[PDB]
């Protein structure tokens, strides 16, 4: 939430549900990265 | 270097040769003679410049009154029929039979959608619509992204089935009606006569982005003018997707503003400020809207949100009253996403009496609080809209009108007045049309008076189109000169009728398109802007024309005779002529009609050849097999008779005219006898000139060809072999040389074109014209213009014999008023003839402009086509320039200096012609250069818009407008 909180200010229209906006969503995204599913898609959003 | 007297002698010799040649070999005095020798075959009737304007104003008023009576009937029937609708909800067995436009018309489709049944039409072809038309039923157009068979549209298709009777009755009464259309508040449009839509969904490669609720006529008939104040929230929270959506939303909201609405786009992020260089409310025309659009697309999001400062800014800008405003519907549109402050104190202190509506738009997808925004919308008589995608932008930024129509429907029959719109381009490809609109109210218990729930909105908007050809046939211009015309203006400045209003859309700024970011087949959309060309942008602006404009905007009669400099047809020259404007108001509507009649045009020739022998004999002088006796002959393609149609393949038109005069004798009880008699008369006169005078000398020293143009249309070139080198328009009212030589009182030299693909330089020759001037009963008349095409080479010879050919000490050139080369002395200049003098010898021309022998007048042509830059054609503004003599002096000598050298020059103006002869030291001696001073259309951008709102033009808005009713509801949001 500190790093990527509100930094998905992308000018395009692709939906990125696994973001770090609030605390429940950060928990969901962290759990998804933990279980190793699609975690390489939550990294490219955090990079760009 | 020669002295002044020997130079004057050279010039006198040259002018006494040129004038004598172009006077004897042309036939000016002979035609002047024969135009008075008969003096019985015609009569001289006056042109009462006052009565013509009153007759034309009465006829236009009658036409518009008829088109208004054709509207009130449709309104009454629509209200009556929808008052008794039953609201079915199952159309499986009680199908709706109708003709959906824009569908594949093969006789094999058999659509059979679940609920309705299509019609297959017969589609005869017709005139007054250059397309196929079926007068038996009414077509239907439904926006592409609206389901054709939902219950909300299946009823609007079922109760509007009773309009076709009134459509048919309206057209049966006045057979000359164009489209009659009912555009309902559900997108469903129904027009008559039926015609296939110009754009199917996917049968072409493009799609159809049309929506009745955004057209000019609908938006103007559905609500009174407004003072909108868009208020963007550009704080940090709106960054990302919602900002990309707010930009498009503001740009689509501005697209719903006519010229009578005023707009300004402020922004706020912990600090409120305007977004462009405007600082107040502007008039929301094409250029102002363009600047606001281009300034919105530059905003970025950063900061904290503070609604109090933004709303203070908005309510302050809506309380100015120093600037010109529409001053009817003070509203404000807050484009945001959602916050936590409802700002009750600002609303309490600013609009405690609920005078300014607040529409609130929540854009994008997010997890914020849409509570306070909904509260602001609900409290201030406004409405709350949600825009979560680019798809929902068109139908959300156009629904606020349904809220601005409440105080109009709550007024009754005091809000049903026909209201003509601006000039635009029809969507069914019919040219320039104006549309009269009249709203339609929903009455479902006006008897019991208990509903008032859906009866606060309007059903739709009726409309009937009036094409600007029906109007140009009420102001007939074939008894004036090529220099007199009609023109009628709005009470807004804009022109509705002018010889300079053209079907192309007016441009704004230099066009720039980026090809590198454009998919091949995606159908980038088009425009819906009207053609709003102001009066002072279709002519040259004086300090007197602004007086005439501001004087006939506010419905006043009168006239004024003054001395203005007029621009030629080809935008290259500039005259100096007397004009007499004579205006009047069209009593019924809010238009003002004027009439520009020059002096020498207060009398005209009416043909009075009642003997059939003379008519027949003269008619025998136009057959193409007789050219060798009377020279190549053209004919102006006018509406001589409703049978023969203008062709533009002028030889075919002449054939058809001959064969029509052959069958029916000129008595013509169902035909325009006046034009035909005039044409036969002038054909007789021109043929007598060719036979009696031109046919004696078959050829002369240098005359390549001699032509005669006249009113009526006849134009004859003597050598048929030369007729193939006559590029001029056959209609004698668009011949630039005709009008020019009519204005001047001396032989006008018309320079040829340069490097244009077509043989004019050594194949046609320099052109010379002069207007015939007769005196019948002490009254002036200019009925024809005779001319000559001097050959260039023989003129070079006559010119040289110390100006020896290809000299290297001096150059001796000849120009005309306009700065175009006509006769050089180097064989490197005189091979590029007709080119601008200041484009080959820049510094000398710049000095001539400096010492004030020439003078220019830059202008703007708001309807041009250019090639865009990277930053087949596009609409563009092109700055023009035209040079002309100003000083009356005859000789100008001196010396020009441009560093380390100095050239000597002497220029002298020929008498009784528009030529100047300049002798100067050659450029090969003095190395000089300033810049190419080019006279040609330049793709421009200005004038500066936000340095013009500080001092706008006069304007008389609509005095009647409806807002702020007491028995309104505003219980919706």
């Amino acid at each position: 939430m500190q790093l990527f909180g509100g930094r998905y200010d992308f000018e395009d229209t692709e939906v990125r549900r696994s973001n770090f906006d609030n605390f429940p969503q950060a928990l969901i995204s962290v759990f998804q990265v933990l279980t190793g599913e699609d975690w390489n898609s939550v990294m490219y959003n955090g990079i760009m | 270097f020669p002295s002044a007297v020997t130079i004057k002698s050279w010039v006198d010799k040259m002018q006494e040769d040129l004038v004598t040649l172009a006077k004897t070999a042309s036939g000016v005095h002979q035609l002047v003679d024969i135009y008075e020798k008969y003096q019985d075959l015609y009569t001289v009737e006056p042109n009462n410049a006052r009565q013509l304007v009153e007759i034309a104003a009465r006829d236009i008023e009658k036409l518009l009154s008829n088109r208004s009576k054709a509207l009130v009937r449709l309104a009454l029937e629509a209200e009556k029929v929808q008052a008794a609708h039953q609201w079915r909800e199952d159309f499986a067995s009680n199908e709706v039979v109708y003709y959906n436009a824009k569908d594949d018309l093969d006789p094999e489709k058999n659509d059979s959608e679940p609920g309705s049944q299509r019609i297959k039409p017969v589609f005869i072809d017709d005139a007054n619509f250059r397309r196929q038309v079926s007068y038996q039923h009414a077509a239907v157009h439904i926006p592409t992204d609206i389901y054709e068979g939902s219950t909300i549209v299946l009823n609007e298709l079922n109760w509007t089935s009773a309009l076709d009777d009134v459509f048919k009755k309206n057209r049966e009464e006045d057979p000359s009606l164009l489209w009659q259309v009912f555009g309902s508040a559900t997108g469903l449009a129904r027009y008559y006569p039926a015609s296939p839509w110009v754009d199917n969904s996917r049968t072409p490669n493009k799609i159809d982005l049309y929506d009745v609720r955004r057209r000019p006529w609908y938006i103007q008939g559905a609500a009174s003018p407004k003072d909108m104040l868009i208020l963007v929230d550009v704080s940090g929270s709106v960054s990302g997707l919602t900002l990309k959506l707010i930009r498009t939303s503001v740009s689509e909201m501005l697209e719903t503003l006519s010229d009578d609405d005023f707009v300004n786009v402020a922004s706020f992020n912990s600090n409120a400020q305007d977004v462009s260089c405007f600082q107040h409310l502007v008039q929301a025309n094409v250029r102002n809207k363009k600047v606001l659009k281009d300034a919105v697309n530059n905003i970025t999001a950063k900061g904290i949100t503070d609604y109090k400062k933004g709303f203070s800014f908005a309510f302050e800008q809506l309380l100015n009253y120093n600037v010109s405003r529409a001053n009817c519907n003070k509203i404000i549109m807050l484009f945001t996403d959602g916050g936590e402050e409802r700002a009750q104190e600002i609303f309490a202190k600013y609009n405690k009496d609920k005078k300014v509506r607040v529409f609130t738009f929540s854009v994008g997808q997010h997890n914020y609080d849409r509570g306070p925004i909904q509260w602001m919308a609900c409290e201030n008589k406004g409405y709350y809209y949600e825009i979560p995608s680019i798809g929902a932008i068109r139908i959300n930024t156009q629904e606020y009108l349904d809220v601005l129509g409440r105080p109009m429907v709550l007024a009754g029959d005091k809000a049903k007045q026909v209201q003509w719109t601006n000039v635009y381009l029809d969507a069914l490809e019919l040219g320039l049309v104006i549309t009269g609109t009249l709203p339609v109210f929903n009455i479902t218990g006006q008897f019991e008076n208990k509903t008032n729930l859906k009866n606060q909105l309007i059903l739709g908007v009726m409309g009937v189109d009036v094409s600007l050809e029906d109007i140009k046939r009420l102001t007939p211009r074939f008894t004036l000169c090529p220099n007199g015309y009609y023109f009628a203006i709005d009470p807004n400045g804009y022109v509705l009728l002018h010889p300079n209003l053209q079907p192309k859309p007016i441009g704004v700024g230099i066009p720039t398109i980026n090809l590198r970011k454009r998919r091949p087949n995606v159908q980038n959309p088009k425009s819906q802007e009207p053609v709003t060309l102001d009066f002072l942008d279709a002519e040259l602006e004086n300090d007197i024309k602004v007086e005439i404009r501001n004087k006939m905007i506010d419905g006043e009669s009168g006239e004024k005779t003054f001395r203005t400099l007029v621009k030629s047809q080809d935008e290259r020259y500039i005259d100096k002529g007397n004009r007499t404007y004579t205006w009047t108001p069209v009593n019924g509507t809010d238009y003002s009609l004027a009439l520009v009649l020059p002096t020498y045009s207060f009398y005209y020739i009416k043909a009075k050849i009642e003997e059939t022998i003379t008519q027949a004999r003269y008619s025998e002088t136009l057959k193409p097999d007789n050219f060798e006796e009377s020279g190549y002959t053209f004919l102006a393609p006018r509406d001589y008779c409703s049978d023969l149609k203008p062709s533009d393949n002028n030889t075919e038109f002449l054939l058809n005219f001959n064969e029509f005069i052959d069958r029916k004798t000129p008595n013509n009880p169902s035909c325009n006898t006046d034009l035909i008699n005039r044409v036969l008369l002038d054909a007789g006169f021109t043929n007598e000139l060719v036979q009696n005078y031109w046919s004696k000398q078959k050829n002369i020293k240098g005359v390549k060809a001699r032509f005669v143009v006249t009113d009526g249309g006849i134009t004859r070139v003597y050598p048929k072999e030369a007729g193939e080198n006559w590029q001029e328009n056959p209609e004698t009212y668009e011949d630039s040389f005709y009008k020019r030589s009519l204005d001047n009182d001396n032989y006008v030299f018309t320079a040829p074109y340069f490097n244009k693909s077509g043989p004019g330089a050594y194949e046609s020759g320099i052109m010379v014209s002069k207007a015939v001037e007769i005196y019948i009963q002490g009254k002036l008349l200019k009925p024809a213009v005779v001319g000559i095409k001097i050959d260039v080479n023989s003129w070079i010879e006559n010119f040289t014999k110390d100006c020896k050919r290809n000299s290297d000490v001096m150059d001796c050139v000849i120009l005309d008023d306009g700065g175009f080369l006509l006769m050089a002395n180097h064989d490197d200049y005189t091979n590029q003839i007709g080119r601008f003098f200041g484009e080959i010898d820049p510094s000398l021309m710049r000095h001539l402009v400096n010492i004030s022998v020439y003078a220019f007048n830059k202008s703007y042509d708001y309807q041009s086509v250019c090639e865009p830059g990277a930053a087949s054609k596009q609409s563009c503004i092109t700055e023009q320039t035209q040079y002309f003599f100003d000083n009356d002096s005859k000789s100008f000598s001196g010396v020009l200096d441009c560093g380390n050298c100095s050239r000597i020059f002497h220029v002298e103006k020929l008498m009784n012609t528009n030529l100047i002869f300049i002798m100067v030291e050659s450029k090969g001696t003095c190395p000089c250069d300033t810049r190419l001073l080019i006279q040609a259309e330049q793709t421009s951008d200005g004038p500066d818009p936000c340095d013009m709102v500080k001092q706008p033009r006069y304007r008389k808005g609509p005095d009647v407008c409806f807002d702020n009713n007491v028995l309104e509801d505003y219980t919706d949001c």
